[PDB]
């Protein structure tokens, strides 16, 4: 808090905070597509796709 | 200046063609016949090429073993080829053998007997070919591209046929097609080498006096096909050569733009990695093949029929991984038909057909197929001076506008053979057929 209650301080924490989440959760999201990749997606059947690929 | 080319008529319509070259000692002559497997329908698909075979297999006067010894005594050989348009039966021989191999081919042709034990002997050969065309990749190639660019039309099928017709081909519908389609005015007797025209006329008046005129008589190579942008993938991982063709609508034997049309493909040309000049020829796409190793050869095409044509490119490649890049690289050069062309590039192509039309006409059987596909698809021989006319006017104006409406952003035919699993699908190479920048 900053503080002994929520206030001031916290409510300016909770700016800073919040613009930077944002960005941390696009690298993560990033980071989870990079891990996917060496995969490739799945498909509702469940199997292998490597036999019939699209672009 | 070679010589002219003379052309006679008989009174049934034969025509007979003739150039005469007193510095060989050989002639073939032969018979360019309008007719091909185009004619058949669905039912007798394979008709055609079918009596090719059984043409060989004995007359009403020689039987197959005479029929050898005659020409075995002659000294030349006789051949033979059945296309989807044109059929041709042709004889190689001594100047003085001429005459006895113009009496073969008249029998071999009007009386042949056509027995049903030759007809099942023949029934199991042609079946065994239907399983060895497989090897001949290009082959195969080509007739899958026919099949899908002309889908369900005349000259989507095949010349074999299918398997169900080899089994129920019999003598009567074998008879009934020679009889209808090998007609005197659909016919050509055509000499080249050692021959005399006066000699032949009267051979033609002796030995195919006697031939069915159709009822009503066209002219020579007259014919509505309707193109089908699509593909046929016939992928096998286990083949190491990639063998792709693309195709595009093209012209008609006497389309305003065949001439163009030839100049375009020129324009793109050959190539192949196993000859030493090919690294330097001055064609932007075998110069980007080359220097990438994308490719092992690819061989531009355009080929014509009476109211059609098939115009593109057969490629074949090892480099499986970079099938995308070939094929990419290739249809930017078509789309610079279109966008970029100007009188560098076509005066090259010309200067280069100039002499290429001329040159592939270097024996005897080289010009007696002149003269006949000539004969039978146009109604004339164009002498070599009207050949350089109608090159000469061909413009970067002309190339451009026809590949404004031929190339740029039309649908295509593509047939892949082998590990093709690197060629996109159709969308990706379609898109490439025009380009966003221009």
């Amino acid at each position: 808090w900053g503080g002994f209650s929520v206030g001031n301080p916290t409510l300016q924490r909770f700016f800073a905070l919040h613009y930077l989440m944002p960005f941390v959760l696009a690298v993560f999201a990033l980071l989870h597509l990079i891990a996917l990749h060496t995969a490739g997606s799945s498909n509702p059947l469940g199997i292998t796709s490597n036999v019939d690929k699209l672009s | 200046v070679s010589p002219k080319t003379r052309t006679s008529n008989l009174k049934n319509g034969l025509t007979i063609a003739s150039e005469s070259n007193p510095l060989v000692q050989t002639a073939t002559v032969g018979v360019w016949i309008d007719a091909g497997s185009r004619n058949e329908n669905a039912y007798n698909n394979g008709t055609a090429h079918f009596f090719e075979h059984l043409a060989f297999k004995g007359t009403d006067k020689r039987s197959q073993h005479q029929l050898e010894l005659d020409i075995e005594n002659m000294g030349g050989h006789l051949n033979a080829y059945t296309s989807r348009e044109s059929t041709v039966y042709y004889a190689k021989s001594f100047k003085d053998d001429v005459p006895k191999s113009v009496e073969i081919l008249a029998d071999i042709l009007q009386h042949s007997k056509l027995a049903e034990s030759a007809i099942d002997r023949e029934r199991e050969v042609i079946t065994r070919e239907l399983e060895e065309v497989n090897k001949q990749y290009e082959e195969v190639v080509f007739d899958h591209l026919h099949a899908t660019a002309f889908m369900n039309q005349p000259l989507g099928r095949t010349i074999l046929g299918p398997r169900e017709n080899i089994q129920t081909i019999t003598n009567t519908e074998l008879r009934k097609f020679i009889t209808e389609n090998y007609t005197a005015d659909r016919m050509v007797l055509v000499g080249a080498g050692a021959v005399d025209h006066d000699a032949l006329v009267e051979l033609a008046e002796k030995y195919f006096s006697h031939l069915p005129s159709s009822q009503s008589p066209v002219p020579l190579g007259t014919p509505i096909p309707n193109f089908v942008g699509s593909e046929v993938r016939l992928r096998d991982d286990t083949m190491p050569v990639a063998h792709i063709a693309i195709a595009v609508e093209g012209v008609s034997w006497t389309s305003e733009d065949y001439y163009t049309a030839l100049v375009a493909q020129a324009i793109i040309g050959n190539y192949d990695r196993a000859v030493g000049t090919s690294r330097h020829q001055g064609s932007r796409l075998s110069n980007i093949v080359s220097e990438n190793n994308l490719a092992n050869s690819f061989q531009s095409f355009s080929t014509s029929y009476s109211d059609t044509g098939l115009w593109g490119i057969y490629l074949t490649s090892e480099n499986t991984t970079q099938i995308d890049d070939l094929v990419h690289f290739t249809l930017k050069e078509w789309n610079r038909l279109s966008t970029s062309v100007s009188n560098l590039q076509v005066e090259r192509a010309k200067s280069q057909l100039k002499a290429g039309l001329l040159l592939s006409l270097d024996g005897t059987t080289y010009v007696a197929e002149d003269i006949g596909r000539q004969l039978t698809t146009l109604g004339r021989r164009v002498t070599p001076a009207e050949v350089e006319a109608k090159l000469e006017a061909v413009t970067e104006h002309d190339v451009r506008a026809w590949a404004q409406k031929t190339l740029y952003d039309k649908d295509i035919a593509l047939v892949g053979l082998g590990p093709i699993e690197g060629l996109y699908d159709y969308n990706r190479i379609r898109n490439d057929m025009s380009m966003m920048r221009w």
